[PDB]
Formats: structure tokens, sequence, C-alpha cells
């Protein structure tokens, strides 16, 4: 009834209680990723993925 | 937090049919399959040869 938010195993915040409601919501981050380029050699194609 | 995992090229299930692969040879074929294609011979006789 006291807890406002809730942590993972290494310090992150996960879930924030709403302030105005009582609802648990689970926060996840931002989707992120390296952007990887698949290549023919250029002294064949010029097309990628 | 910045931090990201890569997949393996070669998943579980690959690496469960080379170990199938290596043992399939070494059960019907002895060392063989390592030095050529892999010659049948009777399991028996390949621990007489062992
Ligand atoms: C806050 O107000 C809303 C209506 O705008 C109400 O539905 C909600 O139960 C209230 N929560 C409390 C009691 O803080």
């Amino acid at each position: 009834p006291f807890q406002q938010f809730g942590r993972d195993i290494a310090d992150t915040t996960d879930a924030v209680r709403d302030p105005q409601t009582l609802e648990i919501l689970d926060i996840t981050p931002c989707s992120f990723g390296g952007v990887s380029v698949i290549t023919p050699g250029t002294n064949t194609s010029n097309q990628v993925a | 937090n910045g931090l990201t995992v890569l997949p393996p090229l070669l998943t579980d299930e690959m690496i469960a049919q080379y170990t199938s692969a290596l043992l399939a040879g070494t059960i019907t074929s002895g060392w063989t399959f390592g030095a050529g294609a892999a010659l049948q011979i009777p399991f028996a006789m390949q621990m007489a040869y062992r």
C-alpha cells in the first residue's frame, strides 16, 4: 500500500504506481540496437540489406 | 542500459545436429569419417580395433 515504484536486480527502475489511480505500470526501455549493413562486394553489386 | 546481447550464429538446435552428426559418424564408421568419407563398419569390430 505504501510502495511508489519498483526496481530491477541492478538499481534500474522497472515499475511505477500511477499517483492518481493505484495502477502499477511496468517500464520497458526504448527499443535500440546496432544498424548493420549486409552487402555483396561493391565490385559485383550496389544493392544492400 | 546501452548494453546489448547478440545471438550465437549457430542455434542450440544446430549445435545439437552437429553433436548428432559427430556421434552418428563415430558409431557407424569409427575414425574413418575424420580421414575421408564415412566407411561403415560393424560396431563390435570398431571396438575390436580400439
Ligand atoms: C482521482 O480522481 C479520479 C477522477 O478524476 C478518480 O476516478 C480516482 O479514483 C481518484 N483517485 C484518488 C482517490 O486519488
